[PDB]
């Protein structure tokens, strides 16, 4: 005959109900703003690539000193 | 006083005072350092590792080996190395001995120059010598003529030695030692 609080509580309680929608709405819509750095982890990286190539490591002293030799 | 020598023949460094049977200890010479993110705050961050304390913790380090075919790559490293032994090993302070430097023969007048030129001021040390292997082979081995073939970790070697004289043209001279060997293995 009407329309009720029994149906606008069921209406409620349903969308409290609806994991879908609430889950998705906040996930996938944080997820696709996620990221931006120059990572320190890629500092990591960049640092160990110093250390890691004999080309700057041997060449460095070789290629600098051996050219006064006497 | 008394007297002290350091062997820079490559692989493990020897080091002991004149008269000794036999050096204190002795150390790869290899050098290491971190690989990983440091992530137990609680470790104290050392960046650079040597010797058998580096020979435990090799893992998350990596090497760098600083001599090349007996060519000693790279300076300051050494002087981390030779810093470490002097005084973890041996207590011992620059002044305290002269000291004696042990060289591949027939190689980079460069090795001479730096390494007299840092163990003088940066060490400060009261007398100097660089000797070549095979005077000591004989030394040690007791015949005053001979050949000598020793191809340690480093760059190996062939000496006529008559007694009491060398024949520098006489002499051969190779990269040939058991590293790259060993990397022939892989
Ligand atoms: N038990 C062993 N058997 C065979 N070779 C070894 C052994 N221990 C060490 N070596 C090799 O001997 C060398 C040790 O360095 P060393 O002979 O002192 O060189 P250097 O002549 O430059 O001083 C390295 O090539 C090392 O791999």
């Amino acid at each position: 005959x009407x329309x009720x609080x029994x149906x606008x509580x069921x209406x409620x309680x349903x969308x409290x109900x609806x994991x879908x929608x609430y889950x998705x709405x906040x996930x996938x819509x944080x997820x696709x703003x996620x990221x931006x750095x120059x990572x320190x982890x890629x500092x990591x990286x960049x640092x160990x690539x110093x250390x890691x190539x004999x080309x700057x490591y041997x060449x460095x002293x070789x290629x600098x000193x051996x050219x006064x030799x006497x | 006083t008394t007297a002290l020598v350091c062997d820079n023949g490559s692989g493990l460094v020897k080091a002991g005072f004149a008269g000794d049977d036999a050096p204190r200890a002795v150390f790869p010479s290899i050098v290491g350092r971190p690989r990983h993110q440091g992530v137990m705050v609680g470790m104290g961050q050392k960046d650079s590792y040597v010797g058998d304390e580096a020979q435990s913790k090799r893992g998350i380090l990596t090497l760098k080996y600083p001599i090349e075919h007996g060519i000693i790559t790279n300076w300051d490293d050494m002087e981390k190395i030779w810093h470490h032994t002097f005084y973890n090993e041996l207590r011992v302070a620059p002044e305290e001995h002269p000291t004696l430097l042990t060289e591949a023969p027939l190689n980079p007048k460069a090795n001479r120059e730096k390494m007299t030129q840092i163990m003088f001021e940066t060490f400060n040390v009261p007398a100097m010598y660089v000797a070549i292997q095979a005077v000591l082979s004989l030394y040690a081995s007791g015949r005053t003529t001979g050949i000598v073939l020793d191809s340690g970790d480093g760059v190996t070697h062939n000496v006529p030695i008559y007694e009491g004289y060398a024949l520098p043209h006489a002499i051969m001279r190779l990269d040939l030692a058991g590293r790259d060997l060993t990397d022939y293995l892989m």
